[PDB]
């Protein structure tokens, strides 16, 4: 009754990762990332991948 | 008294993966250059990536346009990983239009001036009926780094029509690095060390040319050690003080006590300039009252006051 | 009397009006941020003694004069991203929106 007209409006947004956020796997061990690492700065083996 | 590193012996294995040897290194500088030159190639080598796109239909990113078999976010992805190589331009506008059935690939984008596109099999959509067209205008940059699309606002200084799509851009051609060392082949010196350094690209820089620039990027760097050496503001403040529009027994007073400057006299309270020599209550009132019109109220209390 | 959807809304500058169609709703995929404009709405006030100074008023500007309030559906602080569909309903016998 008292209502005339609705209008409804959706908005989407991308959420990338970031530090604070959660992750876990499935194995019961979760935690918050601390640091984004350049590729530079990560541990690699001998054929180079990071 | 030391040996050069002379670049020999470059070959190539595939149209990405490449290797390149430095023969003569003496005992420790092998690993020292090859992780710096590692790290180097890595973090900044200049490239091109797509920036943004315009499809014809399309109005957003989660949308759907008929007859292609990819979302427009799956579409944005595959153009994500679109490699190019440009020569004398840095915003390169790839149009591209095809109908049919069948997958759409780099090879039917429109044959620009110069403009190389490393591998013309990499498809980037679908068409799934016979009276479908696509239709798309791709903006390719050159850039050093990682760019966010989302990070960038300065694209945002001139209004973007409501159809542009903004891709993340990465720039960096180089996806892959390793380095080795081995003994060389000299005999008649007691020991020497050569470099071996294995790159996978994406096809768009040579590896001799990466090289160099990795070698040039480090030089400059280090150009700054081989000299060590080294061992009141508003604009409604600062405005001459004959603009309030004040009597003519205030401006004898002014200058009478040094107030030359609007903003001088604002950092005075009430009290306080009352014992000024025939300052006059009704006189006041209009000082105050002129300066309520600029909005100053008296009492303020500023840092610093140059002289001009 | 009716709380009205228009894209005129009285005392906000052209800057807020781009964004919306000629029935005052976002176009579809506009980047929404912060408190933009989402659908224009506005309530009417009651006044029913024209004093001079709404005489005045009302012949300076628009016959309305502003005299109706605006309520209009804000994006709130801190949400963003781009505007995917619109459900637009309405009642039986009104006139049908354009959108």
């Amino acid at each position: 009754p008292g209502v005339l007209k609705i209008v409804k409006v959706y908005l989407a947004v991308k959420r990338r990762i970031q530090p604070g956020d959660k992750m876990a796997g499935r194995h019961g061990n979760k935690g918050v990332i601390s640091k984004i690492n350049p590729i530079e700065d990560m541990p690699y083996d001998e054929n180079g991948t990071p | 008294e030391f040996l050069k590193p002379r670049l020999v012996d470059i070959e190539q294995v595939s149209s990405t993966h490449a290797k390149v040897t430095l023969e003569p290194l003496e005992r420790g500088f092998g690993h020292t250059l090859g992780n710096a030159l590692r790290r180097i190639l890595l973090s900044s080598m200049p490239g091109c990536a797509v920036t943004e796109v315009e499809i014809d239909g399309v109005l957003h990113e989660y949308s759907t346009k008929e007859g292609v078999q990819e979302d427009i976010l799956e579409i944005l992805l595959n153009l994500k990983g679109l490699a190019v190589r440009v020569q004398g331009k840095d915003e390169v506008i790839l149009t591209l239009n095809k109908s049919g059935i069948g997958p759409v690939t780099a090879a039917d984008i429109t044959h620009d001036g110069d403009v190389e596109i490393v591998k013309p099999q990499h498809v980037i959509c679908h068409l799934t009926d016979e009276n479908a067209s696509i239709s798309m205008r791709i903006k390719v940059q050159r850039g050093r780094g990682y760019v966010p699309a989302s990070t960038r606002i300065h694209s945002e200084e001139d209004e973007r029509p409501i159809g542009r799509l903004l891709v993340d851009a990465c720039y960096s051609p180089v996806e892959r690095i390793a380095y080795n060392v081995e003994a060389a082949r000299v005999e008649q010196r007691t020991d020497l060390d050569k470099l071996v350094i294995e790159m996978e690209t994406n096809g768009t820089i040579d590896p001799e040319e990466a090289i160099r620039r990795a070698a040039t990027i480090l030089a400059e760097q280090l150009e700054a050690f081989v000299d060590l050496r080294d061992v009141e503001f508003d604009p409604i403040l600062l405005r001459p003080v004959d603009d309030l529009e004040l009597t003519v027994r205030s401006a004898n007073c002014l200058k009478a006590e040094a107030i030359h400057y609007i903003g001088d006299l604002v950092q005075r309270t009430e009290v306080e300039l009352l014992k000024t020599p025939n300052l006059g209550k009704k006189s006041l009132t209009e000082i105050k009252d002129v300066l309520a019109s600029r909005g100053l109220s008296l009492g303020m209390r500023l840092e610093n006051w140059p002289p001009a | 009397g009716p709380e009205e959807i228009t894209a005129d809304i009285p005392n906000v500058g052209e800057a807020a009006l781009s964004k919306l169609d000629e029935s005052g709703i976002v176009y579809i995929g506009a980047e929404v941020t912060g408190g933009d404009i989402l659908v224009g709405k506005v309530t009417p006030k009651g006044e029913t003694q024209l004093t001079p100074e709404e005489k005045l008023l009302r012949a300076i500007f628009g016959e309305k004069a502003s005299d109706v309030k605006d309520s209009s559906l804000r994006v709130p602080n801190g949400v963003s991203g781009t505007v995917i569909d619109v459900q637009v309903f309405t009642r039986d016998g009104v006139e049908k929106d354009k959108r």
